[PDB]
């Protein structure tokens, strides 16, 4: 909650990249369960956490 | 012009005698004056812009041995090209052969922006690249 | 009158005094060695003084690129909109070579937060977004801690320095990918989205993160932009060059004896800097082989011409590269420049963010040819191939990553083909 009051009010999809650290903090690596429960904090569609999950390279889905 | 005692023939011109199509296939078929439409499968506009004749579609059996698409319409798989409308349309005329004229729909101009992609209050921002 | 060798700057005029840690990094410190000093004078004085004084200091901007500091943060001097406007700054630090903006952060962070400060004074931002890579946690943390700090102090928030502006340094960290370093796409990687670039008919100034006007600076340059206002503008024009004014990290590595990180004046001879700073070339300057100016990007350059350049934007220019990032790379004779080189692309290719056909589909080509030069499975034809596809990538990218994929190419070709044409050669007649 506080990295996304961190982001202008109707842009929370911007707190998608520091969501998903946090989602790999506490799990080591990214299960799908934890990509959807990203996007259901974030309201954003699934298909973009999954998007950025596999683009950017720290991002272990394995 | 032409000094030949140029003669006044102000009735419509009509060649339906002489033209040498039977009687079958001078009314009773309709062609049909249309800009064809744009292949969706494509994105090119290049054969969008002739004007087109044609005639309407008749019976189309299977042969019994083969199975061929047998027909009987000699005027099936002929389709003309005009460059405009009223040209093709007096062509129809002539030739004494009753038409549909449709009109020639064109793609209404848009308004396209890419900034509008990333936009701040509006809902046009994109979720994706 | 004018300086004729530039060269040797002083320690009394450096814009970063605690390069290697040698001093506090917090606060006190930072007050120490003259940082978070009469900034109030600064903040109201008006934007219009900070952006002409920042002109007349002729600073060009640090981050890669050339463009006038001044020129690019004036674009933002428009009046408001109703948009909040923001100012970010770049610290992802992807281009090979690059080791300056890590040890900024991480040794002089109320430098940067200084600069953060006065830059969006001086461009009407409202917050600041330092965009800092995902690999530098411990450089962020320390940032952090220096900006929890200025906050404490009330240097920045509410009534920054007491001069009434309201600013705000968020630090947004990368996950790890070097095209983010690309202004427009760090603009979307902080928006949420992929770090795909966005092409530019809008410019920042008009529309930058979440829509909003946005500029992105480099480290460095705001980093310095405190001590400009301080110190002045004519002070960083004495340095360097015409138009190639000011001090700069200058990264050496590669085959130097000592690799390391010096804050050198502008337009330096690239022999004096090798020999000094960095205590030369291993095995003397004789045995040089290449050098790579400003990182990937910047094409490499021959010995011979290592000779007597001049490390300024222009100098290096006419020398067929680019001043770039200040990333020195020296390569000594016993180096395969042809697999330092294919190694280059791959990493391009690793990087490439896939957007456009040219740096998808090319990047990979050029890669895929330059792994089959490396052992020399072609053929003299293939060169120019080569060249002709670097070319077709160069200037039909949607970023600037295309044309620095293609200039290693294009420079190696240039200065090496004969090391390929005979690698080429060796292998036809082993393969016998
Ligand atoms: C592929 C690519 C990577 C870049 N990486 C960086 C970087 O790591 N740091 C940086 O400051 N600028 C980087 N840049 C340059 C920025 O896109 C931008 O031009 C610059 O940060 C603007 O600030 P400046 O004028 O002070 O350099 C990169 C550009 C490209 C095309
Ligand atoms: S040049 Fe490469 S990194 Fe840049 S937009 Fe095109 S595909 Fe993406």
């Amino acid at each position: 909650e506080a990295i996304v009051k961190n982001y202008p009010e109707g842009h929370k999809a911007a707190a998608v990249l520091p969501v998903l650290d946090l989602a790999q903090r506490q799990n080591g690596w990214l299960p799908i369960s934890a990509m959807n429960k990203v996007a259901e904090i974030l309201q954003v569609p699934p298909m973009r956490v999954y998007e950025v999950a596999t683009f950017y390279t720290m991002y272990n889905r394995k | 012009t032409q000094d030949t005692q140029l003669i006044a023939v102000d009735e419509k011109l009509d060649i339906t005698t002489l033209t040498g199509v039977p009687e079958e296939h001078i009314k009773t078929r309709k062609v049909r004056i249309f800009v064809p439409a744009r292949n969706n499968m494509q994105s090119g506009v290049n054969n969008t812009k002739k004007w087109k004749m044609e005639f309407d579609t008749r019976e189309r059996w299977e042969n019994p041995l083969m199975g061929w698409s047998s027909t009987a319409d000699p005027l099936s798989n002929l389709v003309l090209t005009f460059s405009t409308k009223e040209d093709a349309v007096a062509f129809a005329e002539k030739n004494g052969w009753s038409f549909d004229v449709e009109e020639r729909k064109v793609p209404k101009p848009k308004s396209k922006s890419y900034g509008a992609n990333f936009s701040w209050n509006k809902r046009t921002r994109v979720s994706t690249k | 009158p004018k300086k004729t060798s530039f060269g040797s700057l002083k320690d009394e005029d450096r814009i970063f005094t605690n390069l290697y840690g040698r001093h506090d990094w917090r606060l006190k410190g930072a007050q120490s060695r003259g940082d978070w000093y009469k900034t109030k004078e600064i903040l109201l004085k008006g934007p219009d003084w900070i952006l002409g004084e920042v002109k007349t200091s002729g600073l060009r901007g640090r981050g890669g690129a050339g463009f006038p500091t001044g020129l690019k943060w004036s674009f933002m001097n428009k009046p408001s909109d109703g948009r909040p406007k923001y100012l970010v700054v770049n610290a992802d630090e992807g281009e090979p070579g690059t080791c300056k903006d890590r040890e900024i952060i991480r040794h002089d962070p109320h430098k940067l937060v200084e600069g953060c400060l006065v830059g969006g004074r001086a461009m009407g931002a409202r917050a600041a977004y330092i965009y800092i890579r995902g690999e530098f946690y411990n450089e962020a943390s320390n940032l952090q801690v220096a900006i929890r700090e200025a906050y404490e102090a009330g240097l920045i928030g509410k009534n920054a320095c007491g001069s009434g502006y309201d600013f705000d340094v968020f630090v947004v960290r990368g996950a790890g990918a070097y095209i983010c370093g690309e202004e427009t796409a760090l603009i979307e990687s902080i928006e949420g989205k992929q770090g795909k670039p966005r092409l530019k008919p809008p410019f920042p100034a008009d529309v930058g993160v979440f829509g909003c006007p946005t500029t992105v600076a480099n480290v460095e340059t705001v980093a310095v932009s405190p001590t400009i206002c301080r110190r002045g503008g004519a002070w960083f024009a004495s340095f360097g060059r015409e138009r190639n004014s000011g001090t700069k990290l200058f990264n050496i590595s590669g085959h130097v004896n000592h690799p390391c990180t010096v804050e050198e004046e502008m337009s330096v001879p690239l022999k004096e800097l090798i020999e000094k700073h960095a205590g030369g070339v291993i095995g003397g300057w004789d045995n040089l082989l290449a050098v790579i100016p400003g990182g990937s990007s910047t094409p490499l350059i021959p010995k011979s011409v290592c000779e007597t350049v001049l490390m300024d934007f222009d100098a290096l220019v006419q020398a067929q590269t680019g001043l770039g990032t200040a990333a020195v790379i020296v390569m000594d004779r016993s180096t395969d420049i042809v697999k330092a080189i294919a190694r280059l692309i791959e990493f391009y290719k690793h990087e490439s963010c896939g957007q456009c056909t040219p740096c998808r589909e090319g990047v990979d080509w050029m890669n895929k040819v330059m792994a089959r030069f490396v052992k020399g499975d072609a053929r003299p034809a293939e060169i120019d191939s080569l060249w002709e596809i670097s070319k077709q990538i160069e200037g039909h990218t949607i970023c600037a990553l295309g044309d620095g994929a293609a200039w290693p190419v294009q420079g190696l070709i240039r200065h090496f083909r004969p090391e390929l044409e005979e690698r080429m050669q060796q292998f036809a007649l082993q393969h016998q």
